[PDB]
């Protein structure tokens, strides 16, 4: 009716689907070789006629954390870690090259 | 001046072994005084 | 359901049979001739929302 | 693969009945022995072992079973609603119902005996065995019988479900009443 | 060699971007609220 | 002729109508898992329409399925999953259905009283010469 | 013609229902503790019928011992439906009248 | 019309209830070894299903047990040991019951705005005309 | 006739108001082992009634013991101890008491609410065709 | 007829449990 | 019709089939 | 309102009656010639329509 | 749906073999 | 000519976000 | 001439809405690092003016940003981190904007009063005489 | 005589709060142990009377102190103690203020609802014959 | 007659 | 129930013989 | 009056 | 305010440089 | 004119020498 | 209520009702 209910109510939706992705990484604390997902907003103006009040918020995925996870000794001779920066090439059931 | 009185609350309606009410006051109950 | 509440609740039972796999190696202890076991975890699918496909 | 004693273990619950629902099983050993109810819904099993034994009711709801061998014991029901089973073999003991509803089922084995209720709902069987007997209700709807044989007993209510029939047995007692 | 790599996940950086999103999640709820409050009041201008 | 007014006023009642039973629908069908991964549920939504070739009425040219992607839920225990343990849920957003709710209500009485204070115009309309 | 019967129609009987009606739906939210109560519906339809009947409603759940076959969720949503069609049925047949005076009057 | 919005969010009312239900029993025989039936309990399910037969309707299509096997406990001296010694636990799992639990209370609040929200619409629409 | 639904929610209300008191008297009396009559308190428990054969009141036909065994204790040095040392306490059980107290004051609280629809009914009537 | 018993906790149980006094359990089922 | 392992309300009989659920 | 509020309660009041098993087993440690009881739980449906 | 009998009550026994 | 769309919150919210049908939109 | 008092009230409601979805995109805009095209969102705040020389309209000439610095938070590995690992935010106050948010409102709403006052006034003065 | 009506909860409406101030001073004065007038307090409580013989109105008659004894503490350092070294203290009981508390605001607003709908008995009185 | 009702009165 | 005559006051004795 | 009855003036 | 041409259509874009 | 006044066109940038050269 | 003709006096509210 005033256009700030769907304002508002655009911004309580992203607010949620942050807290799904915030949610990701905290469901995959143990899990090998995982590079938390980082999570911000953006603000995109509304351009158009009248006065520049209305300006949405909408959740993205800008990064992730790239630091070094922590490392658990195994004892194993086929468990490998990277130390500082690296990737293992891999290829999945698709067949496609993929850096883990 | 046929009436009717005693503390209203708490302190009647827990039962008479209390003795909580004043005697005086409790025996203004039956419509004495 | 929320899809938060699934993807915490995955954690859940993710760490669950962590539990009840650190539990068996601790019962076996004293087996002569046995092999621990340890619990694997990976991430699940990722979606796209914002795009149609 | 195929069911092992270990994995047999791993399925039955307290008063010994197997649970293969959705499990990947495609063979079951002979003489099979079941101290309960057994159920093999949506199982890859096409066939059922020769001397297979169950203590309780046999379930086998929406599963890809296909073949019965002779010489099978169930105390309590059959069930293959859904399944693939084109045929009925000879000499089946069944001590309850045999619910055979949407199932590519052609033969049924003559003379044969029902102890509980019978369906033949929306199944492609042409023709009833002569001197069936059916101790419950009878469903025929949605199939393709149109002509019953000489002689048959239905102990219960028989439902047409929408069939027509036709050519009525000359012989027929009848306990209950006919539907439509 | 010899080592397993886990995750990096930082759990206080999480749990504090928690409460911060339901914060404002909140008051945005409020923001819907005053709006359709501020939609019934201005409905009175028709009700001759 | 006489009530162009109800005519317009009146189809946004009937428009109104239709999209607060859709979002009733989606809310009740949040949860539904149903069979299968393309008979699943989907947000359904009104599509409102205005012919412009005086007044122009508010017509409602069918439902439309929402066009975002299913909810995936890994849980390998629901007989209706798949082969890697997913049941995919309807993409109903209970913000967005609430939002609507909202804006359902509150559009389709606004209506009424146009619709009502048109009919007093009519009426004064009677008593004019009088 | 012009008679009351056809003037009214048959809003002066759907008032009448209503009111039944809300009455069941009452006796079964309050019945609805009391063990061996069977919830009673009535068929709208049956009353049509007796213008120009109070059934049992076969419970979606099992008991609990109690026998009573009465869900308070269904009860107040019938309840609601059945008063906001009631106040309907009251503006029928209170304007069947109010137009009635009109077209004697003349004003 | 806006009163199938009653009889929809209706059904959805009846239909976390019988979630709700499914849940309670499910959290009383999380323990229960043996049972009355000869079958030992597993856990069941309210899978819901839209019956589209504009207005979705929701309705439960029946109760569906759980596909994890049951938990096997070696107990060799219980009555009810096979020849192992091993007895059998219900597959109930504490967390999807609370998870379930939550879940249908909220959408149960959910469909009472709803079913609020088309009362207050029919009411206004009643007052056009007085 | 909507006074008729009066009596009923007015008869139901007095029915689980009666139901609320017994279970006071069942949390205040869930460890007294004397009493002013020479017997032990026993749980109480209000039978209501229907008369069913249009509008059903509920009615309360009077207050009926539970029939399981007092809860012995052995407490030999206890002045009213029997030969063996048990005395006898009341069969109150905590969990069943306080589902009583919820329940009875929902049913009381719903009872408000038809009372409540029912009079704005009567009043709607009233104002038909003046 | 008339149906009657105990309501609340002690009805809602199995009947295994028998909290509630026989003769009031045969109300339950009808009366005259 | 819909789930294929819905479950049945009525008691066991084993001779009867049970017409609660769909059993089409 | 809802029967699950009994369906629950049927389940916490057992639980507090397995207590009482299990109660009298420790304080029966002690004790000469006692053979311990055995605690369970039977699962009963209610069967009817619906 | 509604019917023209009451429903029958529901049957909690501690063993099914005696109803 | 006609101007038609999904109304509610399925429209009043940035086009990234990619809720409406292409088509419809 | 009381329809002035309209203009003078519908400008006061304009003003209000714009003041009003001005706090809308600050709290939603509160937590965000980025932009539409390069610059970080500043807590907007529109100007209202009286153009006085009968009434005086209230007009909304634009939006101005505050002139709070951006709050710097510590995130050194941010990617967009600056030299010195810092990130700026928006200066949006939580506690201004819900003050706005209360006022604005309750501003908005009073000004519906008025105008339906003197909406009133105006049809007392068309029945003067007769 | 609904005028006789105001007469009556009216008098109610001070008898009520009477008695709330009473349970104030009772709760203020509950662990004070001196006194302006040289004597303990002591829970003091109101006396409601009716004079029964159409409407009878109620009337606090007097305030009256508890009958309890005063609780004696055991303090002989202190220097109001006696020989014995024991201190008296007011005999307020902590949970019948709390329900005197909740009696006497809930008698409160049960008559204002009595009062509010007596007014409108008599408004309506007028109205009779036009 | 609820058989074996208690009574309100002193026994 | 109107009766013509005012009900008795309860009695809550301590004991049932002294009352 | 009340028998017991406290007195507002000072003792 | 009244004009001849209709109202352009808000952009609202994801990224300003993309247009 | 208020001074400082945000506009409601996107801002002409950097990149795209279109922007930093038509006025 | 009962309405006289001279105004009432203000309460005293003492610490000690002898320094009255």
């Amino acid at each position: 009716m005033d256009r700030a209910l769907f304002l508002a109510m655009s911004g309580a939706k992203q607010n949620m689907q942050a807290l799904q992705l915030r949610a990701n990484n905290l469901a995959n604390v143990s899990t090998t070789g995982f590079r938390a997902d980082l999570a911000q907003a953006r603000s995109m103006q509304a351009y158009g006629e009248g006065h520049p009040s209305r300006v949405f918020s909408m959740t993205e995925r800008p990064g992730h954390n790239f630091a070094q996870g922590s490392v658990i000794t195994t004892g194993r001779d086929l468990d490998v870690t990277i130390e500082g920066s690296g990737w293992i090439s891999v290829l999945d059931h698709t067949g496609k090259e993929g850096l883990t | 001046g046929n009436m009717v009185a005693g503390i209203p609350g708490a302190l009647s309606n827990q039962p008479p072994a209390d003795a909580s009410i004043p005697q005086d006051v409790a025996q203004m109950k039956d419509g004495s005084v | 359901m929320h899809p938060a509440l699934w993807v915490s609740k995955t954690g859940l039972d993710a760490q669950q049979t962590n539990i009840a796999t650190i539990s068996n190696n601790l019962a076996n202890a004293s087996t002569v001739g046995y092999k621990k076991s340890r619990a694997v975890f990976e991430d699940l699918f990722y979606q796209n929302i914002n795009q149609p496909g | 693969y195929e069911l092992d004693y270990y994995s047999k273990f791993g399925h039955t619950d307290n008063y010994g009945n197997l649970d293969l629902r959705n499990k990947p099983y495609t063979q079951l050993p002979s003489g099979f022995v079941v101290k309960g109810n057994l159920n093999i819904s949506q199982t890859p099993i096409k066939k059922l072992p020769k001397g297979l034994d169950v203590g309780g009711s046999l379930e086998a709801t929406n599963s890809a079973l296909k073949t019965i061998r002779s010489g099978t014991k169930i105390k309590g029901y059959a069930n293959l609603l859904g399944s693939k089973i084109e045929s009925w073999p000879r000499g089946i003991k069944l001590g309850g119902y045999l619910n055979l509803t949407d199932t590519p089922l052609k033969t049924l084995p003559a003379k044969l005996r029902v102890k509980g209720d019978l369906s033949v709902i929306r199944t492609p069987i042409s023709a009833l065995p002569e001197g069936l007997v059916v101790d419950g209700n009878l469903y025929i709807g949605g199939s393709a019988l149109q002509v019953f044989p000489d002689t048959m007993t239905v102990k219960g209510n028989i439902f047409l479900g929408g069939n027509k029939i036709t050519k009525w047995p000359s012989n027929l007692t009848l306990g209950g009443a006919v539907a439509p | 060699t010899g080592a397993i790599e886990g995750s990096n996940v930082n759990a206080v950086g999480e749990m504090t971007a928690l409460i911060d999103l339901q914060r404002q999640f909140e008051m945005q709820v409020k923001m819907m609220s005053t709006a359709e409050e501020m939609d019934k009041s201005s409905d009175s201008l028709l009700r001759m | 002729s006489l009530f162009n007014v109800f005519n317009v006023t009146g189809s946004a009642m009937s428009a109104e109508s239709v999209r607060l039973n859709t979002t009733s629908s989606n809310l009740a069908n949040a949860d539904s898992v149903s069979s299968s991964a393309k008979d699943t549920y989907k947000a359904r939504h009104a599509v409102f329409g205005a012919e412009l070739s005086d007044t122009v009425p508010v017509k409602v040219m069918g439902i439309v399925e929402s066009d975002k992607p299913l909810s995936a839920e890994y849980n390998p225990d629901h007989p209706l999953a798949n082969e890697e343990g997913y049941i995919y849920k309807p993409n109903v957003n209970v913000m967005e259905e609430m939002a609507n709710m909202i804006s359902a209500s509150r559009a389709y009485q606004t209506n009424v009283q146009v619709a009502d204070s048109s009919k007093q115009m009519l009426l004064r309309t009677l008593q004019m010469g009088q | 013609a012009i008679s009351f019967d056809n003037a009214l129609g048959i809003h002066q009987h759907t008032v009448g229902v209503r009111e039944r009606n809300a009455e069941v739906i009452s006796t079964n939210i309050a019945q609805a503790n009391t063990p061996g109560y069977k919830a009673r519906g009535l068929d709208f339809a049956k009353e049509l019928q007796a213008a120009t009947d109070k059934l049992y409603r076969l419970p979606t759940q099992p008991d609990t011992g109690d026998g009573n076959t009465v869900d308070l969720d269904l009860e107040r949503n019938l309840f609601m439906q059945n008063q906001i069609r009631h106040q309907a049925s009251l503006d029928f047949l209170g304007s069947k009248f109010k137009n009635l005076t009109k077209a004697i009057k003349g004003e």
